[PDB]
């Protein structure tokens, strides 16, 4: 994997 | 004046979500807690592409729903997204009842959200990057409503190898989760994020990076570094570029030294076990990666090794190694  | 939220670790330290109750009498939602964004959005009965496993907010089923109706739309660094309309409702966070929080009802969400563990996100970045300008974040409201005295939240992210879990404390922190004394670190919030400077990075006695900036982001899985830092760290560990922002690394971490960041005169590390994020079919993907960013995204690879107290008021953080 996530990139938030 | 303290809210405690036990977290669930999804899979191999991919993300960490907690339950949040929204509305009156209230539905319970599992939200990814994300210091890299500032929107509180949830799957709703207006959604046309959401997942059958998700809990859906229904305006008609909350006595304290307040209409708003303005559109919102968010896109995340990993290509996921959601959009819909604004509303306000009461949001219970670990027992603290925020009155009239702006919530973001999904009409659409990316397929990855429809197939994942989340009903939405809880944004813990600064309010200057809310997708609708002027929306007040949950921490803004906890502070302005006097629901917490200390304008802080303490963050422990567990390791799946230890049984997972995690815990956020709004208005306080949990000293049983860290070793030694907390070190204060100044925050640059000018781009809406929890920005810090890493003075140096080392592996053993070798310097692998001079100064670089980064953001403390609970909503990113890996430690994403600028390409040159990433490549230097990869060289230090013998890792090979997969071409997709990830590296292949040896699965045996027994001869790896920790990756050590020097931050405001103290040391904070990624432990050797955390240098491997994933094993699949005998191949291991490293806990660090790259993504063509000029600054680091200091994600769960690092945070599951370092307890952080986030202070929005100053702004600043305090960091200490996890007790493990």
């Amino acid at each position: 994997a996530c990139v938030k | 004046g303290v809210g405690t939220v036990p977290m669930t670790d999804y899979g191999n330290d991919i993300e960490y979500y907690g339950q949040v109750t929204i509305g009156t009498p209230g539905k319970k939602f599992n939200l990814d807690f994300d210091t890299g964004s500032s929107d509180l959005w949830i799957a709703s009965t207006l959604c046309t592409n959401c997942g059958s496993r998700q809990t859906k907010y229904d305006p008609n089923q909350s006595s304290t729903y307040q209409a708003d109706g303005r559109t919102w739309s968010i896109s995340y660094g990993d290509g996921s997204s959601a959009s819909g309309i604004l509303a306000k409702d009461n949001v219970n966070l670990g027992g603290l009842l925020i009155k009239g929080q702006t919530i973001e009802l999904a009409k659409r969400e990316a397929a990855s959200f429809a197939n994942g563990p989340n009903d939405g996100l809880l944004g813990l970045g600064f309010d200057t990057i809310t997708t609708v300008r002027g929306v007040k974040t949950p921490m803004d409201n906890l502070i302005s409503q006097g629901l917490i005295s200390r304008p802080i939240f303490g963050v422990y992210l567990g390791k799946a190898s230890n049984g997972g879990g995690g815990e956020y404390i709004f208005g306080g922190y949990d000293s049983t989760k860290f070793k030694g004394s907390l070190t204060t670190v100044p925050i640059d919030n000018s781009r809406g994020w929890w920005g810090i400077t890493v003075d140096r990075a080392t592996v053993g006695t070798s310097t692998v990076a001079s100064s670089f900036d980064g953001i403390l982001d609970t909503g990113t899985t890996l430690l994403i570094l600028p390409n040159n830092v990433a490549a230097s760290v990869a060289r230090a560990y013998g890792a090979s570029d997969n071409g997709d922002g990830t590296y292949t690394i040896s699965c045996d971490t027994s001869r790896f030294k920790p990756l050590v960041f020097s931050i405001n005169g103290a040391s904070f590390q990624v432990s050797p076990d955390s240098l491997v994020f994933e094993e699949y079919q005998g191949q291991c993907i490293a806990g660090f990666g790259y993504g063509n960013f000029d600054f680091a995204i200091i994600g769960d690879t690092f945070l599951k090794n370092n307890y952080v107290v986030f202070n929005q008021g100053v702004p600043e953080v305090q960091i200490a190694p996890v007790a493990e």
